[PDB]
């Protein structure tokens, strides 16, 4: 787990397999014992735990005198998923698709073809994907995110035509398997609620931005008061009834209502 | 079930409290001896038990606790030490590898011993006293005083030995208590 | 099994339902529901595919995860294997010597420390004629004879 | 004066039993540290018991008489008791019901916003502190299961402060997690902020502890030189910010009762080692390391902290969940 | 020739330097690691191994008075049969069962008498049938085999003997 | 050495435990309290800003 | 892979050499150390020295391990006064060899007494030392410190309290005598039946 | 439970005497038809002896 | 043999059983049901050869 995949890598390897190997495995970096050559005991903890801890550092796992890229920040986050869903949909399929919406409401499908409904239907699944993955990432960062990122979480959202839930729509229902054969070992971040987890996760981002608008106004005000004038700039005028509407809108596409 | 029994009334009042505790045993099995407790984990050679069961050993060559200690001659009979197979599997493997330096021929012999791990669960003893046995004489004493000592000790200081190496006056002068009482 | 629970959970078994090596599908087919009915506990998680890893897989407890090859295997050799996965608990791996046959070292009447057995000196079988003793008269006067004897000789 | 008399004669390793009599049966007088010092070296029950009852009546009256040098004093010499106290369950009660957490982290110099979020969030953390630190591997596999298993087909959320006891399951996520040694802070705090540099990766975490912290506040307060205060000084504002944001895991004192194994001392060198060993033991797929400095004695423990020659550890004393911690070091 | 190549080249990690680097140094050198230790541990190993808890034994039989000489001949006298390492054991971690042990070696306790052989009993000697009963030798060997029964730990048969024998007597239904 | 074993004998009656740590590592965590310094930072017992 | 530094210690580095005494590696346990005091006032030197060594070594601890190095710490007193047979103090060679050609270097006993007391005693317990532990400088150094050679009967070694060993040397034996005669002690019964 | 067994039938000679009465001792010397030399019985002698 | 019916024998194998390889249709097995000559791999040569040098 250390060398292969960590908390928030996008990437799955499975770290007893070498599947990205261009070579048969001859030597084994992590041997405590003679014994470990005709029977490794690998998936063994304590053995596992050697030989993953021998395993050098590779490009995500960031090596102690080298940088460690931030990548528990919301305001990271938040353009990771936006550009996904730009990789998936394209801007000609997207303007196409939002015409089509709003022309018909969802009932003119008949004129996307079935490549392009594969292309939206791989998209959403890929979010889908990304979104599990950025998950405890997402619910660490939720504490000091910033306004513009918290309204990117629902623009990216709207983008790759994904409506979360509230208590189309693809996080409304789990990836079906049987409880008693899902992989549940500790040590793998995966979590079990998807739909369950994503909607409160929403709700909190939805009184975060709520907070962060009150306290722009609340900052706005102490300011003119201390200021003793009502001398506001027009950017700043601006910017407040053009985030005010865009919110507003956003908000009203998802289903939440402030 | 951790009584003792003997004919005689005072001894056996004397010595029933002397047989609780914690209590260790020396057993054979396996043709190996081990030194099994209350909840001490042993790997023993490989036994035809299937895994999560309740045994009893029946080999016992010594029972001890903080207060007694039973021998055997050769074995003792009595002793209810009951373990629970927790698991039966491979140990670590060790490689012999055979090579002649006159000829062409190699030989890779791989041997993991198999071994069952179980863990004892309980230890109960309950002897059958005869009575009060004599140490610096054979004879069998007839009758059981808790209070006199069965064999006085006397300390080694003649005076005929000019040589003799003189240790300290306590330690060569130092009586003992009563244990019995 | 460890205090009544046993410590494998699952059993992954990948198979092919038509392409060969009828090994596997012989062992679902004989020796399977004796396994099932022998152990209820765990679960077996089959996985029909195409091109199938001729190997089960063992996931205990703890996260641990124990392979057995059982390419061209018999079934009588992939249910041996089997029963060993859940025979095993597979949570440490200690060689067979006299050091490590006890796993864990305990003592319930004491460890030897080097003051225990120190002021314990040697005693003597009964008691010993002393050199500086009272002498009564019958010692008195049979030293006295032995003395005046070997004088008598002497003289 | 008699109370420091007899705690010299216990680190001269004798004892006096007449002072020691003295000082447990004369009452009208609450005893100072320094008794409950040298008491800890003890091993005696009933002296331990009458030490246990003595400091509960002198903290009461230490908190009637709101002498802020003498309760910090007797909640230092109290802590230390309680970690050479053998019952955990008693030791935890007395903790928690004395607050010896809020009341040690109020005398820091930066640890306020810490030290209430501590006292207001205390009920959580003791919820989700398991019950045996035993099998933690399978207790979170067991609650995987549950997790797994959806009740309904068969609250605003806010982050709380970080405690290892309470998120076992987020340490097995982390890969890699340093550990903090009091020592390192010499003469700079760049080893600390490229620390806390890693902290916003979301594969890194950074371990201090209650009593890294008391050694660096102690150290910052007394020193041969002013680099060493400063340093200590930043570095404990630093700390402080990263805990109070909610990315560095800290351990509360009641957390360390129970985590540290009964009867055995524990101080910034030995407390770094066993949990090195617990995290090695319990949570054998995360990465551990010492952020220690190149002069530390406490770098190497089986030749500096390792005990006498003793029969009842062997070599395997760490991988077996029977032995106490501290038995790794041998 | 079989040159243990695929197997050795796994364990390469435990050398250092240029057998750790090249592959063929480290085989050779691995090679012969394992033959000699195979070799010592055949040949040698136990020598050492016995040597040494010998010597424990000895050291903690002369702390208490004696030498591993008297020790080892009286235990073998009193035929109390344990082995150096359960000497041993006992020695660092049970010394009352130890010393306790010494002390019977050193009493002028009576060993155990050897084991009688096998008789038979006077019964078998007597003519059957003298002229539907049972013989007399098989009876006393069927009540001395219920003896043994009831006399291994307790059970709900009962310590008498006579009712446990008459156990046909119950099960037969009166005519 | 009379005294030091005399505690170590009590020690090992009154333990109940088991004891892996070097016996001078309080010694050396304490000499603190028995040596005396007199400039103007001396540790003493419970010491924090609030006292200083 | 373990690997020993070859940048070690040398006599004539400034560093210097250490005291096993002053250590604290792993393999050097110091709490079970007890304090014996051995007098060879008439004992023979390889006898006393065997007995030193056994205590030194703590060979006669039963939980003795080969690697963990812990002993006793021995106080040998009145050296100067210890006793060999006659003729060996003339006769018994103690020779060396030195870096120089042709340095090999033999002298007799009575030189090394003459010279200093205590290397007689050094010597027969390194010797004592290295019949068993030869292979490593750790093993057969680090016993022989815990030897306190004294010449005279004065000693600092007065605050640990040394215990005064006491040993029985293999050689006491008794061989057979005659039996004593005397006289028999009848009975009234005896003479009666 | 446990199994003090001897020969075939787990009999064997009264191991401890009467009260008072004088016990019975096994035979030190080893069986050697010639009086000389006196050897004491080894332990693998012993073992032979008891079984 | 186990001696009785809630204590079976356990299900260990030993080295001669563990390792064996799958069965292949022989001559007889063919000759008695010819139903699984399914493949060119099963007409197998005569049993008295054994192979190639
Ligand atoms: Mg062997």
């Amino acid at each position: 787990v250390y060398g292969g995949s960590g908390r928030g890598d996008l990437l799955y390897e499975n770290p007893d397999a070498r599947r990205h190997s261009g070579r048969a495995l001859g030597v084994l970096n992590g041997v405590r014992h003679s014994s470990q050559a005709t029977m490794p005991e690998s998936g063994q903890l304590y053995y596992r735990k050697l030989i993953l801890h021998s395993r050098p550092p590779n490009g995500s796992c960031a090596g102690l005198q080298r940088h460690c890229h931030d990548t528990c920040n919301w305001s990271y986050l938040i353009p990771s998923l936006h550009r996904c869903a730009e990789s998936a949909i394209s801007a000609k399929l997207w303007e196409k698709m939002c015409q089509l919406g709003l022309e018909d409401r969802s009932k003119a499908w008949v004129n996307l073809t079935q490549y392009e409904r594969q292309r939206v239907r791989d998209g959403q699944n890929l979010y889908r994907y990304e979104v599990h993955q950025r998950l405890p990432l997402l619910e660490e960062s939720i504490g000091w995110a910033q306004l513009d990122d918290l309204l990117g979480w629902f623009r990216s959202a709207r983008r790759a035509w994904v409506r979360l839930p509230t208590s189309s729509s693809a996080m409304s229902c789990r990836l079906e398997g049987h409880a008693d054969s899902r992989d549940t070992t500790p040590g793998r971040n995966q979590v079990f609620d998807t739909p369950e987890r994503v909607e409160q996760l929403t709700e909190a981002t939805v009184h975060r931005i709520r907070e962060e608008l009150q306290r722009l106004n609340r900052s706005e005000r102490s300011d003119c008061e201390g200021s003793a004038a009502m001398r506001a700039s027009a950017r700043r005028l601006a910017r407040d009834e053009e985030l005010s509407r865009c919110v507003e809108e956003e908000l009203g596409w998802h289903g939440v209502a402030l | 079930a951790n009584g003792l029994r003997c004919p005689d009334a005072l001894i056996t009042r004397t010595l029933n409290p002397l047989l609780n505790g914690p209590k260790f045993a020396v057993i054979y099995c396996g043709n190996h001896q081990y030194k099994v407790a209350v909840g001490d984990v042993i790997a023993v050679q490989r036994l035809r038990v299937e895994i999560g069961s309740h045994i009893a050993l029946k080999k016992v060559l010594m029972v001890g606790g903080p207060r007694f200690t039973a021998i055997g001659r050769p074995l003792l009979e009595g002793v209810r030490v009951t373990a629970q197979v927790e698991e039966q599997k491979r140990m670590r493997n060790v490689v012999s590898l055979f090579a002649t330096p006159g000829r062409r021929h190699v030989r890779w012999v791989d041997a993991p011993h198999a071994a069952t791990i179980i863990r004892i669960c309980e230890i109960f003893y309950s002897p059958n006293v005869v009575g009060e046995l004599d140490k610096y004489k054979g004879e069998l004493l007839e009758t059981f005083t808790p209070g006199q000592h069965t064999n006085p000790v006397y300390p080694v200081d003649d005076g005929y030995d000019v040589f003799r190496k003189k240790d300290k006056e306590a330690m060569e002068n130092a009586t003992t208590f009563l244990d019995l009482l | 099994s460890r205090n009544g629970e046993l410590c494998l959970k699952k059993v992954i078994i990948s198979y092919c339902p038509s392409n060969g090596a009828p090994n596997t599908r012989q062992f679902l087919a004989t020796h399977l529901p004796h396994f099932h009915a022998k152990y209820p506990s765990v679960s077996i998680d089959l996985r029909p595919r195409l091109w199938p890893e001729m190997a089960i897989t063992g996931v205990y407890r703890d996260g641990s995860e124990r392979s057995y090859n059982t390419k061209n295997l018999s079934p009588m050799g992939i249910f041996l294997r089997l029963n060993n996965l859940v025979s095993t608990a597979n949570d440490y791996d200690q060689p067979f010597c006299a050091s490590h046959l006890h796993f864990q070292r305990r003592s319930v009447q004491g460890t030897w420390n080097p003051w225990l057995w120190n002021y314990e000196t040697e005693r003597r079988r009964t008691e010993a004629p002393q050199w500086r003793r009272k002498l009564s008269e019958k010692e008195w006067d049979y030293y006295v004879g032995q003395y005046s004897a070997q004088m008598k000789q002497e003289e | 004066i008699v109370e420091r008399m007899y705690l010299v004669t216990v680190l001269c390793d004798a004892g006096n039993n007449e002072i020691l009599q003295l000082l447990l049966s004369d009452t009208a007088s609450p005893r100072g540290p320094d008794f409950f010092a040298a008491v800890s070296r003890t091993k005696d029950t009933p002296t331990k018991k009458r030490a246990l009852c003595l400091l509960q009546e002198a903290i009461d009256n230490a908190s009637a008489k709101a002498d802020k040098v003498t309760l910090l004093g007797l909640l230092e010499s109290g802590s230390e008791f309680l970690l050479s106290l053998v019952d955990k369950g008693v030791a935890h009660t007395f903790a928690t019901q004395n607050l010896f957490d809020y009341r040690i982290l109020n005398s820091f110099l930066h640890c306020s916003l810490v030290a209430d979020r501590l006292r207001v969030e205390q009920s959580v953390i003791t919820s989700l502190i398991p019950s045996s630190l035993r099998d933690v591997q399978v207790q979170m596999l067991m609650s995987n299961e549950r997790n797994a298993l959806n009740p309904l087909t068969s609250p605003k959320l806010k982050r709380p402060l970080m405690t290892m006891l309470s998120q076992l399951e987020y340490l097995n996520s982390i890969d890699s997690v340093f550990i903090l040694h009091s020592s390192l802070m010499a003469t700079s705090t760049d080893q600390l902020v490229s620390a806390v540099r890693r902290l916003p990766s979301g594969k890194d975490s950074l371990i201090v502890t209650m009593s890294c912290l008391r050694a660096l506040s102690v150290k910052s307060l007394t020193s041969p030189s002013m680099k060493e205060r400063i340093a200590c000084a930043r570095a404990l504002e630093i700390v402080s910010y990263e805990l109070e944001k909610g990315r560095a895991v800290l351990l509360p004192f009641s957390e360390e009762i129970l985590l540290h194994d009964a009867g055995a001392y524990c101080d910034e060198d030995l407390m770094l080692w066993t949990v090195a060993a617990f995290l090695a033991r319990e949570l054998p797929l995360v990465k551990v390391h010492t952020l220690m400095h190149s002069n530390c004695t406490a770098r190497t423990p089986y030749r500096f902290l390792k005990g006498g020659h003793n029969l009842l550890v062997s070599s395997r004393s760490l991988y077996d969940k029977g032995a106490p911690l501290l038995s790794s070091l041998h | 020739h079989y040159r243990a190549k695929l197997e050795l080249d796994r364990i390469r990690s435990m050398l250092r330097g240029r057998a750790r680097l090249e592959r063929k140094v480290g085989l050779k050198r691995l090679f012969f690691l394992m033959r000699t230790q195979t070799r010592y541990r055949v040949e040698q190993q136990a020598h050492w191994e016995r040597a040494i808890v010998r010597k424990n034994v000895d050291s903690a039989a002369r702390e208490h008075g004696t030498g591993w000489q008297h020790l080892r001949n009286e235990l073998g006298r009193q035929n109390v049969m344990l082995l150096p390492r359960s000497q041993q054991l006992l020695a660092q971690y049970e010394p009352l069962a130890f010393r306790a042990v010494v002390e019977l070696c050193a009493s002028r306790i009576p060993p155990p008498p050897p084991p009688v052989v096998a008789s038979v009993p006077e019964e078998s000697y007597t003519l059957w049938p003298p002229a539907s009963l049972s013989h007399p030798a098989a009876r006393v060997e069927l009540r001395c085999g219920v003896e043994r029964v009831l006399r291994r730990g307790p059970s709900g048969l009962g310590n008498n003997v006579n009712e446990l024998i008459d156990a046909w007597k119950e099960f037969d239904v009166s005519p | 050495m009379d005294t030091y074993v005399n505690s170590r004998i009590q020690s090992i009656i009154a333990e109940n435990t088991v004891e892996n740590v070097a016996l001078s590592h309080w010694r050396r965590r304490h000499m603190w309290n028995l040596v005396r310094t007199h400039g103007k930072l001396q540790r003493h017992w419970g010491v924090s800003d609030a006292t200083k | 892979a373990p690997f020993k530094s070859v940048l070690r210690r040398h006599k004539h580095h400034p560093e210097g050499l250490p005291l096993y005494n002053d250590m604290s590696k792993q393999w050097l346990c110091r709490e079970g150390e007890r304090w014996w005091l051995l007098d060879a006032r008439g004992e023979q030197l390889p006898r006393v020295a065997a007995v030193a060594a056994q205590y030194i070594t703590g060979q006669h601890r039963p939980d003795f391990t080969p690697g963990m190095i812990t002993g006793d710490h021995v106080v040998i007193v009145n050296i100067k006064d210890v006793v060999m047979v006659g003729d060996q103090w003339i006769r018994v060679p103690i020779t060396w060899q030195t870096a120089y050609p042709g340095g090999k270097y033999r002298i007799r006993l009575t030189d090394m007494y003459e010279r200093d007391p205590c290397m007689l005693m050094w010597w027969f317990l390194k010797d004592e030392v290295n019949r068993h532990f030869v292979r490593k400088l750790k093993t057969r150094i680090a016993p022989l410190e815990k030897a306190w050679l004294y010449e005279d009967s004065i000693h600092p070694h007065a605050d640990k309290n040394p215990r005064p060993l006491c040993w029985t040397d293999p050689e006491v034996k008794g061989w057979k005598y005659r039996d004593p005669q005397f006289i028999r002690r009848w009975k009234p019964n005896e003479f009666m039946h | 439970y446990s199994e003090a067994r001897s020969n075939y039938d787990g009999t064997s000679l009264p191991a401890w005497p009467a009260p008072g009465k004088k016990p019975t001792y096994p035979a030190a010397l080893s069986e050697l038809r010639l009086p000389q030399p006196r050897m004491r019985k080894t332990r693998t002698e012993w073992m032979y002896y008891h079984g | 043999k186990e001696f009785d019916e809630d204590h079976p024998l356990p299900v260990v194998g030993s080295r001669l059983n563990g390792r064996t390889t799958q069965h292949k249709w022989n001559h007889w097995d063919q000759y008695l049901n010819p139903q699984i000559t399914q493949s060119i791999k099963d007409l197998t040569p005569t049993p008295e050869y054994v192979g190639m040098r």
